């Protein structure tokens, strides 16, 4: 499961 | 595909306008998973969903953990050069 970040 | 160099312009009140996933701890590159419409990455024209970010402003991101990449990318200001490739 991969993390996602809004940047 | 080919490795590309892409210029992005942003002001200090906005973010880059991308979502990223992946990172070295997962064995996957830093990948663009979203381009937020109307924000600086969309406006620059050269960044797309599915691109891997290889470097930013000469900082190599190929071996970086997810949160390392977040810190590096969020620190960049103004005229920002990306090295990217679509596989
Ligand atoms: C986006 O930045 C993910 C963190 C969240 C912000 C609001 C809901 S989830």
């Amino acid at each position: 499961r991969l993390p996602t970040s809004k940047i | 595909g080919p490795i590309r160099k892409v210029l992005l312009l942003k002001e200090d009140h906005e973010g880059l306008g991308i979502s990223i996933t992946g990172g070295k701890e997962h064995g996957v590159p830093i990948l663009i998973s979203e381009i937020h419409p109307g924000q600086p990455a969309d406006r620059c024209g050269g960044l797309h969903v599915g691109d891997a970010i290889l470097a930013v402003n000469g900082v190599n991101l190929r071996d970086t953990k997810h949160k390392e990449a977040v810190t590096i990318l969020s620190q960049q200001r103004g005229e920002i050069e990306f090295e990217v490739v679509y596989v």
